[PDB]
């Protein structure tokens, strides 16, 4: 399994890695990943139990839940692997990845609609369920909302912190975590979120397929983050109430823990690292 | 110490919030709001982008839907 530059994609596995998400949409299996996204969206807590988000386990419970899908769409296509978006690179609203033939582009400037590509309401094909906003169509408002997406020397002082992550182990942390989500400094995650706006800037963001792109890429950082600081490793490791620690497992699988994803070797392997 | 209450036409929706940690409505349909450990606000609606107050959350919410009604949670 190689995860590669959604830049680098042929055709041919462009309109592959497509059709896959547009089946597990049509089969109705899609949208329970955004439901499930919502649920510990609205339930991790600074103050409180916290598991996806704000916390230390934001890395692996992404890492496992992008790793449900990725076998999700190889049940449909067992070819297809997710891409990554390096958003520090492809950083303008004329990237490939935002092209009719991929994602499709921004959404007009009246009501944040998406008028081209694969996930376009006007296809049929894409309808907007799991949804808080009650409008039924894929919004997008490319650099509406914050002016630019992170660039890589911002991405490089963030890699260059050592320590994982850093008691509260909330939004408030210093530490490798909470910079790469982005509660405190330059900010890279959260930006990405609100830079493409639409859905993407709410709880509901797995509704874009670009959701699962953006977090490929904050994945392979921590893998790159892990080979710039092979002395480092996750925190906390044990006893720390509302908090998942190294070898606890997580919800809402409860079979996995943070140790058992922080190889990700174990499970695919990058174009480059 | 929670924040004050308040109610407020915004954008012609009405925006309420008030102490329960703290509940906010657009037009009476609740919207999930939370608070972060620096006391910014965020809502499912503009997760990502912290606000100062829950009036300012509620405020970011009613500028998302362009109009929409809220779904509940
Ligand atoms: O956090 O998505
Ligand atoms: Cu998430
Ligand atoms: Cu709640
Ligand atoms: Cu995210």
């Amino acid at each position: 399994t190689v995860r590669k530059n959604q830049a680098t994609l042929t055709a041919d596995e462009k309109r592959r890695f497509v059709a896959a998400v547009l089946e597990l949409k049509r089969s109705g299996r899609y949208d329970e990943f955004v439901r499930t996204h919502n649920e510990f969206i609205m339930s991790d807590t600074d103050s409180g139990e916290r598991t996806g988000h704000r916390s230390p386990s934001f890395l692996p419970w992404h890492r496992r839940f992008l790793l449900d899908f990725e076998q999700a769409l190889q049940s449909v296509d067992s070819s297809v692997t997710l891409p990554y978006w390096d958003w520090s690179a492809d950083r303008t609203v004329r990237a490939s990845l935002w092209a009719p033939d991929f994602l499709g582009g921004t959404g007009r400037s009246t009501d944040g609609r998406v008028m081209d590509g694969p996930f376009a309401a006007s296809t049929g094909n894409w309808p907007i369920n799991v949804r808080v906003d009650s409008r039924t169509y894929l919004r997008r408002s490319l650099g509406g909302s914050v002016a630019e997406l992170p660039t890589r020397a911002e991405v490089e002082s963030v890699l260059a912190i050592s320590a994982y992550d850093l008691p509260p182990y909330n939004s408030a942390s210093e530490g490798f975590r909470n910079h790469l989500e982005g509660w405190r400094g330059v900010n890279l995650h959260n930006r990405v979120h609100v830079w493409v706006g639409g859905q993407m800037a709410t709880g509901v963001s797995p509704n874009d397929p670009v959701f699962w792109l953006h977090h490929a890429y904050v994945d392979k950082l921590w893998a790159e983050w892990q080979r710039r600081h092979p002395d480092s490793a996750y925190v906390p490791t044990g006893g720390t109430p509302d908090v998942v620690d190294l070898n606890e497992t997580m919800k809402p699988w409860n079979t996995v823990r943070p140790a058992d994803l922080l190889d990700h070797t174990a499970y695919y392997t990058f174009d480059a690292l | 110490a929670a924040p004050e209450s308040f109610d407020e036409v915004y954008k012609g929706r009405r925006i309420q919030g008030r102490p329960a940690g703290y509940e906010v409505f657009v037009d009476g349909v609740q919207l999930h709001v939370m608070r972060n450990a620096d006391g910014s606000w965020i809502s499912v609606v503009s997760h990502f982008d912290p606000v100062p107050t829950p009036r300012a959350a509620a405020r970011a919410a009613v500028d998302e839907l362009q109009g929409a009604p809220l779904l509940p949670f």
